[PDB]
RNA sequence: UGGGAGAGGUA
DNA sequence: ACCACAACGAGTTACCTCTCCAAGTGTCAAATTTACCCAATTTTATTCAATA
DNA sequence: TATTGAATAAAATTGGGTAAATTTGACACTATAATGGGTTCGCTCGTTGTGGT
């Protein structure tokens, strides 16, 4: 009963004992819903041509050989010829974007050629983060433009709603909102610099995505409901496996920590387990999860238990001396620097080659 | 150092940031291989000052010629290590937590403010139930507690209009949103129509609390901590034992637990965690802060290794072994010693027999002064060897010094004021004090093993106070 | 963590001195106040001085009369030992020794001990007289004691006064105490509360880490605790300067105590006091409780 | 091993032994503590647990205890006191039959003696027969009143049955006030051993029992004759009767 | 650095070194007083600086911790008496001493 | 304070207040004294510091316990002259 | 002795700040000291009950000689013998409970400093003296 | 030489963090006999001890002692400066007080004065030249160009001038530099002289 | 260095 | 309007003795310091003549 | 015959900024199945707030 207790682990046991336990098939189709959410956000970024031109940007800078393709793409050697084919697909979608159903079906063709565009999972995390940077950057530019485009009005929204169904870019809806003889018109007709700044920002959006705000706004809505369904399925998966964290956290109870701190470290380990969980390997959930639970708990218990640029490579690579030296000892005996010598030797390696 | 008042009030988060010298960010105290503090730890030298007297940590700047200098290899300013008991830190809490004193020290100071039950307040802080803050509809009234079922049906019903929160952030929002002047006017006009005596006394309690708040100038939301100050490290030291193992500092353990749970709450809030895990982590941080402030008050006492409850800051303040009652109203004292008393039946009424070794130890800076004034000792090492070898000239100097210098003689328990009396000492061979047989009724001192303490007064004011007030030939009659 | 351990054992002989605690067996404790010469101790007309002079005014308030009865029985036992020692020093016979020791043995009223030296061979009687030449030991069970009639009977055997009291002479003036004084042989013990362990003194030493007050204990050279009741006693006297001296410059005021030491060595007995460091400890702890306390300047 | 070493090293009843004289160690080894794990606590004990209950006659000493804040809570076992197999204290009595006080010894526990009339040890006997008087003192059902010479059921086995070991070394204890006899029994245990030992001329006869039973002397395991004495060794040739047929 | 128990004690007078033996332990029978030495244990203080003086010292002698802090066991003050028993325990591997 | 307020009220010619004496016990009077340093150093330090921190008080150091804790001369005996000197300084200043 | 120490601590802490701060409050209140005659005997007579006080008003009896001692006089020993030889019944004297001095008492409503015999000075911690004097024989109770 | 060890000794007891402590000998000195030697060396050379303790903010009461000794020295030495030697009594006492206080604050000013540390070097007065490290390989140092090597902003002498022309209004800056400011520089040179002679007498005592 | 427990003791 | 529960706080003072209380290591983006420039701005000894 | 105030030039300081080093903090090490915890009493007496027919 809510009320008569003060033991925090008793309240936590009472809280976790309400969500039911999954069966063998329940985690399977919950992971299927997780797969549906991640391919949902993958197909909303597949149609997005800005991800395509940024991956082409990363392609023609890695064609200058600054990085390796081992930590860039997991597959679909074959990488060079396949990326040449994808560059050909990029340039045919580039020069045939000017014409409109052919442009539509070539957006479909670049989104389905994105279906083999699978990369290594650390770089895939970095790619969904960089897509968050640029894509959510133009998302929050649209968000600041809609908040800034509603806050200056201070009128009833209804005529602005019927005006908002159009383009909301140029000055003809501005003149339509001016020529409708209301007292807010003659005091708000000085909004021309606001809609003109929205005009130049929207021409940046026009060279960015090709067309209007409505398609990218519903694409943002698709990304939002995809990530929301993924978050809700992740919550439904972690809320039916806390008993696993209790069953593992009992074995390390008197090893430097209290009880609930072990449970919370295991909860973070379970979140990292379900974030990296795949279902097609046949193993159900527990033998994959218990590795991350035990590892996070024992790690928390372990926790509670140019002449200069030439000479740094001289004392760095084991050359011109007896034994090798890592990035720590010659850093601390050279200067007080630790990662600066890594930047210095990276500049030396990208300079002399 | 002139002042004429001592003023107490509540502490702003910007006030705690103004006392602060840097945020403690990691729960490590010191490295244990090399006894050096960690960066941004609980013992950090860049925040709390250097360890050695007039050095830095890396030992580059060793001399006093760099009297205040921020070093470059480590960043710890070379100065006195006296600053390690004056410089406080702070901890930016990842969520607001309630202060245990203004929640449990009865009357509860929040249930007296908002007029809420303490059970409902604790049920909100314990993440067991919601409470509405502002209702745009007429269906919901302020300070109404909702269960989670009621919260879900009202959330799907009204959609977005009301806003109910849960935990200490909800109570901080309530205290931020309340209006003390309008509440005081409403209660003052309520007190006219109040005929019930219990409602009258409860209303006078609440009215005086509101009037105290508006006349002191404290905001009422400062009873909910958002920044947590950190005691300086020389006031919670690490004491090594003899076997290379440090001793358990309970304040360091509780501070370390707060930093660990706060870092984990920051990682959960950044990782977009599920709400059950986030609420459990916030509840653990709230109880860890409450344990640090006053351990054995809200729930069970958090114990240490030896199954004793840990000391907290309220334990360091309160009690017979507390700071007040053990170090401010009475303390240990230099120029003092003790021995067994015997009878001197050959003394006058103003004389005590004081042993030679005792008076020689108690009177050593006076002997150094007369050794300089007579010229028998020119260097301090020579004076040290002269007093240590106990030369006959040193005994002559001691007989000159002891002469007309009263000492205070005290026997516990000092039940009344005639258990401290000033006598003029006679230097006798032996190890026992020789009390005069007539003052034994005042001291209640028979000779079956009673011991007494000698206390040397130093200044001329203290010597004349002992001569004119506390001399045993002034205390002839009782005061009782 | 250790390599080798060296343990060293010392051994001291501690003679008694003024201030050493001493007791009998009947709850009569006492502290030695003086060590008097043999020519100053009182004596009887054989010139034997007394070893210990106790106070008679400690008896009739505490009502331990076993003190007095043990004194009288010890006087009787030592008288028997004196007569056996006289016969042994004169080398009388074995028959005289056997007769006298037998007479001293079968002396009580209806006592249960039956010792008979007829079975004792002469070497055993000489050995028994040698062990009895310093006084015949006497048993007396609890609640089964010797009566005053048997004590007086043993005193009459030992050619001593029956009332227990002899006439003592003054050690110094040579005159005589006007009344007869109870003289006998109590059994004194030396308790472990010695003035070598109680005596302590300290001018300046080490200080505690948090509070900056002097340490506590003879083991680590500490200061005597000027507690709350002594603060009240100085407040009742009015000694405001003595109380400020106790609270600041003999205590946790650092600049005040350094300046007081060098001012005393400079011959200028004058203090300049300031804030005790335990008050700053208190201010920092009430501040670390999230409560802004501050010395308001005027 | 961790639990049993924790107990034996640092329990509240595993005390550093007093070793001033042999009486100190033997009184420590015969001590009874009301405190500890499962027992009382020193600060919150009243006057009712710190009093001499009438069932302490022969089991617990009434005049040996500390004189501080520990006064009724630390006691001392009496001289003849035993335990049951259950752990209750019992003390021996001589059964009288038809006035004839025999030499048969019964250890009566604390509740069994509360039924019978038990004579005092200071009652007079003759010819190994009966009492010399009619109105004989006794104690029964707590109180102690006068009884007839045939009604009596038991007698105390000795006159020192009440007092402990250290309280039965005091000569003329019956002429002492109890407040001073308590302190004498306490202060005998703080007496340092001096350079040359010196027997008391006035004693009790319990001294030989304490000195042998303390284990602080060297008693002879098998009798015989002494072959070689030293300052640090005694070599005893055993009699051939006590000698075993396979040894020297 | 590991400590050692040897009679070689720096900056002390040779009067106090009469009571010790050649192995650093006091003789059985020596009447010690307060402020005397019973067993000579020295501690490595620490290099922490590179001056030509200490460089020439470690060149000429080889006492590579030539700054050592004498932390010998001394008898506490006011205590006297003879020495009747000395017991030396050692761990495995370390060769003990002539005195041991 | 009530007598001083009624004194100034009859000085400036007004109504004045009607009071009633309250016999408090020793513990209740020494905790309800008007100085939180003395009340905290006597008893119930948590409750005394909590109420004083909420009310925003200030100790004027008028008493022996406060001048012992802070460390100045007590207003008694030989310190009475210095304390009335400080009073006339900070009053006539 | 545990209860006596706790009572003496509570008494000193209730009466620590009471200092003689004035010289005369100039009031006319006081207590009428009469000899305690409770039971069948006198317990403490008027001489012991009034020796060292200060008269709140003049003595006004026809009596035996119509004695008049003036207001605000410290009753000495010979004044107590004057009260004896004229057999005075009762006398209203001032007390500290009726001193009109705020923040302390006056010297005349306390009277004789009993440790010294003369009248009390100002700047005396009479509350600490009073609390020690009451709590000291608690061990004798 | 000798004096700064005593400034180490004026602190409270600091916690040690090492292995086996407590040398328990008279190797250097104790902590109380150093103060006893400061007391023995106070009858002569008390000026420099008071000035040193006031400069290093240990025993912050002898700042007034050092200002009083400097005022006595200025009263004895004022008969050789043409600007001050013609003034009347209490006015000359007040100008000697104000320039003694400003001269002592100028002597006290080091890199630990609040608001006086250099902006770039943070008091060390020693920055690293990046070009010489790039051409040499090793790490080099140079003089901090903002502070010009001293590590702290020096006290301008015109602060005393502004604080005296609120009392002597008709004293302009050229005559201030001509016949007043040598007395100010004589005061700070006397502070350094007294500190040196007190360190010499301290080393003569504790030898 | 110097902190905390527990045990016993003295007045 | 008028009574039975939890929890706090209190229990003298001082002193003494004892026992017992893993591992860098590579990498990456963003924020932060740091060595330097520089215009303004203040400081301080020096010059010119005009009285002294 | 000096000495002093207005003017002054050179140097020290200061507030602001700024491009470029460089430091900070976080990560990162991966698959049979495994799914709800071990503390506490004989340890008295007064007070006070909180909750209850
Ligand atoms: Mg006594
Ligand atoms: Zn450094
Ligand atoms: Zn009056
Ligand atoms: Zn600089």
């Amino acid at each position: 009963e809510i009320g008569r207790t003060t033991d925090p682990v008793r309240m936590y046991m009472r809280e976790m004992g309400t969500v039911e336990l999954l069966t063998r098939e329940g985690e399977i189709d919950i992971a299927k819903r997780i797969e549906d959410g991640i391919n949902q956000v993958q197909c909303s970024v597949a149609e997005y041509p800005e991800a395509i031109t940024y991956l082409l940007e990363q392609y023609d800078r890695v064609e200058a050989e600054e990085a390796r393709l081992s930590d860039l793409i997991t597959g679909f050697e074959l990488a060079r010829e396949k990326f040449a084919e994808l560059r050909a697909q990029y340039v045919v979608t580039r020069d045939t974007i000017k014409a409109h159903a052919t442009a539509q079906e070539e957006i479909l063709k670049l989104s389905e050629v994105f279906k083999q565009f699978r990369l290594v999972p650390k770089q895939f995390d970095y790619l969904v983060n960089s897509m968050r940077v640029m894509m959510d950057r133009v998302r929050t530019q649209e968000r600041l433009i809609m908040k800034l485009c509603v806050e200056q009005c201070k009128m009833p929204k209804k005529n602005f709603i019927t005006l908002f169904t159009g383009n909301e870019t140029s000055d003809t809806w501005f003149n339509a909102a001016i020529a409708m003889n209301k007292p807010w018109s003659e005091k708000l007709h000085d909004v021309s610099e606001e809609v003109h700044r929205a005009l130049q920002k929207l021409q940046q959006i026009e060279e960015e995505t090709g067309l209007t705000i409505e398609q990218v706004k519903d694409i943002n809505r698709r990304m939002s409901i995809g990530e929301a369904k993924a978050r809700r399925a992740k919550k439904e998966m972690v809320e039916a496996n806390l008993r696993l964290v209790i069953s593992i956290a009992k074995k390390y109870t008197n090893r430097g920590l209290q009880f609930l701190d072990l449970i919370q470290e295991g909860n973070i380990g379970l979140m990292k387990a379900v974030d990296k969980f795949e279902y097609r390997r046949g193993y159900k959930f527990s033998t994959y999860a218990t590795w991350w639970i035990r590892q996070a708990i024992t790690r928390s218990i372990a926790d509670q238990a140019t002449a200069r640029e030439a000479k740094v490579l001289r004392m760095r690579f084991g050359i011109d001396m007896n034994t090798d030296y890592t990035l720590e000892e010659v850093g601390k005996q050279f200067d007080v620097t630790r990662e600066r010598i890594r930047q210095i030797e990276a500049k030396a390696l990208r300079k002399l080659r | 150092e002139e002042f004429d008042a001592i003023k107490i009030a509540l502490a702003s988060p910007d006030m705690i940031r103004s006392w602060s010298f840097g945020e403690v960010k990691k729960p490590e105290t010191i490295n244990y291989r090399t006894f050096k503090p960690e960066r941004d730890g609980l013992f950090c030298a860049r925040i709390f000052g250097p360890v050695k007297d007039y050095e830095c940590l890396c030992g580059k700047y060793k001399r006093l010629k760099h009297r205040g200098v921020i070093c470059e290899k480590c960043g710890v300013e070379v100065t006195q290590t006296k600053v390690r008991r004056e410089r406080m830190g702070h901890i930016e809490l990842a969520s607001p937590t309630a202060h245990i004193w203004f929640l449990k020290s009865l009357p509860s100071r929040i249930g007296l403010l908002l007029d809420m039950p303490l059970r409902d307040i604790e049920r909100v802080l314990y993440f067991e139930s919601y409470v509405v803050i502002e209702g745009g509809m007429t269906n919901l009234e302020r300070q109404q507690i909702l269960t989670e079922e009621q919260y879900l049906d009202a959330l799907e019903e009204f959609g977005d209009e009301f806003d109910a929160k849960m935990g200490a952030e909800a109570i901080q929002a309530l205290l931020k949103s309340m209006d003390l002047e309008q509440e005081c006017e409403q209660l003052r006009e309520e007190l006219n129509e109040t005929n019930s005596e219990t409602k009258r006394k409860k209303l006078t309690k609440r009215i005086k609390l509101l009037e105290a708040f508006v006349q002191s100038g404290n905001k009422p939301e400062w009873m909910i901590l958002t920044v947590l100050p950190v005691l300086p490290p020389d006031l919670r030291p690490l004491v090594p034992l003899d076997g290379g193992r440090f001793a358990t500092s309970d304040l360091n353990d509780l501070y370390r637990r707060v930093i660990n749970r706060n870092n984990r709450l920051k990682r959960l809030l950044d990782l977009a965690a599920p709400d059950i895990i986030v609420r459990n982590e916030k509840r653990m941080l709230q109880e860890a802060v409450d344990a640090l402030l006053d351990n054995g008050r809200r729930g069970r006492a958090i114990t240490g290794s030896n199954k004793r409850p840990l000391k907290s800051l309220a334990d360091m303040i309160k009690g017979k072994q507390g700071r007040f009652r053990q170090n401010l109203l009475g303390k240990r004292v230099d120029y003092s010693g003790r021995s067994v008393i015997t009878v001197g039946p050959y003394l006058r009424l103003h004389q005590c027999g004081l042993p030679k070794k005792m008076a020689l130890e108690l009177f050593k800076p006076f002997i150094y002064g007369k050794l300089e004034l007579r010229g028998l000792a020119t260097t301090i090492k020579a004076a040290k060897k002269m007093v240590e070898r106990e030369e006959a000239v040193v005994w002559d100097i001691l007989d000159e010094v002891i002469r007309e210098h009263p000492v205070l003689l005290n026997r516990a328990p000092t039940l009344h004021r005639l258990g401290i009396q000033a006598f003029e000492p006679v230097l006798i061979e032996g190890k026992a004090i020789q009390l005069h047989p007539l003052v034994c009724a005042a001291y209640n001192a028979d000779f079956d093993g009673d011991q007494m303490a000698v206390h040397v007064p130093l200044t001329l004011e203290a010597q004349l106070e002992a001569r004119a007030l506390m001399m045993s030939t002034n205390n002839i009659l009782s005061p009782a | 963590g250790v390599l080798k351990i060296v343990k060293v054992y010392l051994a001291v002989k501690r003679r008694i001195q003024p201030g050493d605690k001493m007791a009998g067996r009947h709850g009569n404790k006492g502290v030695i106040s003086k060590i008097n010469p043999i020519e100053d101790m009182p004596y009887d007309e054989n010139g034997t001085p007394v070893d210990i002079v106790l106070n008679p005014l400690g008896v009739p308030s505490r009502m331990n009369i076993g003190q007095i009865l043990e004194t009288h029985l010890g006087m009787a036992a030592k008288g028997i030992g004196d007569k056996i020692n006289a016969m042994l020093k004169q080398q009388q016979e074995v028959a005289k020794l056997r007769e006298f020791i037998q007479r001293a043995y079968d002396l009580g009223a209806d006592v249960r001990q039956k010792v008979d030296l007829s079975t004792f061979s002469d070497e055993e009687v000489m050995r028994l007289a040698e062990n009895l030449r310093k006084g015949m030991p006497i048993a007396t069970p609890v609640f089964d004691g010797a009566k005053e009639a048997e004590i007086k009977e043993l005193l009459k055997l030992g050619d001593l006064p029956t009332s227990g009291q002899i006439r003592l002479y003054d050690g110094r003036t040579g005159e005589q105490f006007e009344r007869p004084v109870t003289v006998g042989y109590m059994y004194m013990l030396k308790l472990n509360h010695l003035v070598d362990d109680k005596m302590h003194a300290r001018s300046t030493g080490s200080y505690s880490l948090v509070t900056q007050q002097p340490l506590g204990g003879k083991a680590q050279f500490g200061g005597q605790r000027f507690g709350e009741m002594e603060v009240w006693a100085l407040e009742a006297y009015g000694a405001a300067y003595t109380l400020q001296e106790m609270l600041t410059v003999k205590s946790d005021d650092v600049n005040g105590r350094t300046k007081m030491y060098k001012n005393i060595v400079d011959g200028n007995h004058q203090m300049e006091p300031g804030m005790p460091e335990s008050f700053n400890v208190l201010l920092k702890e009430i501040r670390s409780l999230g409560i802004n306390i501050e010395l308001e300047d005027e | 091993s961790a639990a049993v070493k924790e107990f034996f090293g640092s329990s509240q009843l595993s005390q550093f032994m007093d070793q001033n004289n042999p009486l100190s160690e033997i009184t420590h080894k015969r001590r009874i503590s009301a405190l500890g794990p499962g027992g009382l606590t020193r600060e919150r004990a009243g006057f009712e647990v710190r009093d001499v209950h009438p069932t302490h006659y022969g089991r617990v000493c009434p005049i040996e205890t500390p004189e501080g804040p520990n006064i009724g809570l630390i006691n001392s076992l009496s001289v003849y006191a035993q335990t049951n197999e259950y752990g209750f204290l019992e003390t021996p009595y001589r059964k009288v039959t038809d006035g004839v006080v025999t030499d048969e010894i019964h250890y009566l526990s604390a509740i069994e003696e509360g039924n019978y009339v038990i004579a005092q040890a200071n009652s007079n006997l003759d010819e190994e027969g009966h009492f010399v008087e009619d109105l004989v003192t006794c104690r029964s059902k707590g109180e102690s009143s006068l009884f007839s010479r045939d009604q009596v059921d038991y007698m105390d086995v000795s006159t020192q049955q009440v007092v402990s070991v250290g309280a039965s070394l005091i000569p003329f204890l019956e002429h002492d006030d109890a407040n001073r006899a308590l302190m004498g029994a306490n202060m005998q245990r703080q007496a340092v051993p001096t350079l040359r030992a010196d027997k008391p001329l006035v004693g009790t006869g319990m001294e030989r029992a304490v000195a042998v039973d303390s284990g602080v002397t060297a008693v002879a395991k098998r009798g015989g004759v002494v072959q070689y004495v030293d300052a640090s060794r005694i070599v005893i040739k055993v009699n051939e009767d006590e000698m075993y047929p396979g040894e020297a | 650095g590991p400590e050692e128990i040897t009679a070689d004690i720096p900056n002390v007078g040779e009067a106090a070194l009469s009571k010790l033996d050649e192995s650093g332990i006091v003789y059985i029978g020596a009447e010690v007083t307060g402020g005397d030495i019973l067993v000579g244990k020295v501690t490595p203080k620490g290099e922490t600086q590179l001056t030509p003086e200490e460089k020439l010292l470690r060149a000429i002698f080889g006492e590579k911790a030539s700054d050592v802090k004498d932390s010998s066991l001394r008898v506490p003050n006011g205590v006297s008496g003879t020495v009747i028993d000395v017991q030396v325990f050692t761990r495995d591997g370390v060769e003990k001493d002539k005195r041991a | 304070r009530v007598k001083i307020a009624n004194r100034e009220l009859e000085a400036n010619g007004k109504v004045g207040a009607t009071y009633s004496r309250d016999l408090l016990g020793i513990t209740k009077a020494s905790l309800a004294t008007e100085s939180f340093i003395s009340a905290a150093s006597f008893q119930e330090t948590t409750r005394v510091l909590t109420e004083a921190a909420v009310a925003g008080k200030r100790d004027e150091l008028r008493g022996l316990k406060e001048n012992v804790i802070v460390g100045r001369l007590i207003p008694a005996g030989t310190g009475y002259a210095y304390h009335q000197d400080r009073m006339r300084r900070r009053a006539a200043g | 002795t545990a209860n006596s120490g706790y009572l003496t601590r509570r008494l000193v802490d209730v009466a620590q700040d009471l200092v003689v701060t004035e010289d005369d409050c100039g009031t006319h209140e006081g207590i009428m000291m009469t000899p305690v005659i409770e039971g069948g005997d006198v317990k403490e007579p008027l001489r012991d009950r009034v020796l060292g006080r200060v008269t709140a008003e003049d003595v006004l009896k026809p009596g035996t000689a119509d004695i008049l001692v003036p207001r605000n006089t410290l009753l000495h020993e010979q004044w107590c013998d004057l009260l004896e030889e004229n057999s005075v019944d009762a006398v209203k004297v001032r007390s500290v409970v009726s001193c009109d001095t705020d923040f302390g008492v006056c010297a005349h409503c306390y009277g004789r400093d009993l440790a010294r015999g003369h009248i009390i000075n100002k700047g005396e911690a009479i509350g600490v003296i009073a609390a020690q004097s009451i709590g000291e024989p608690g061990t004798q109770l | 030489m000798r004096l700064e060890s005593v400034a180490k000794f004026h602190s409270p007891k600091s916690p040690m963090m090492s292995d086996s402590p407590r040398a328990t000998a008279s190797d250097s000195l104790s902590g109380t006999d150093v103060m006893a030697a400061m007391g023995m060396a106070q009858s002569q050379a008390g000026f420099g001890m008071a000035a040193f303790c006031g400069k290093h903010e240990l025993s912050q009461n002898d700042k007034q002692k050092a200002i009083n000794y400097l005022m006595q020295f200025a009263h004895k030495v004022s008969g050789k400066y043409r600007g001050v030697a013609k003034l009347e009594g209490n006015t000359k006492a007040k100008v000697l007080q104000v320039l003694a206080t400003f001269a002592y604050a100028d002597y006290c000013r080091s890199a630990a004065t609040p608001g006086a540390r250099c902006r770039d070097c943070h008091g060390t007065g020693r920055a690293v030249d990046i070009a010489k490290t790039e051409l040499w390989g090793r790490v080099v140092e140079k003089e901090c160009g903002r502070c010009k090597g001293v590590g702290y902003s020096r006290m301008p002498a015109s602060a005393a001038y502004r604080a005296v022309t609120m009392l002597i209004p008709n004293l302009t800056q050229p005559t201030w530099s001509r016949t007043v400011k040598p007395l100010y520089d004589a005061l700070v040179v006397q502070c350094h002289k007294e500190e040196s002679i007190a360190d010499n007498i301290l080393n003569a005592v504790t030898r």
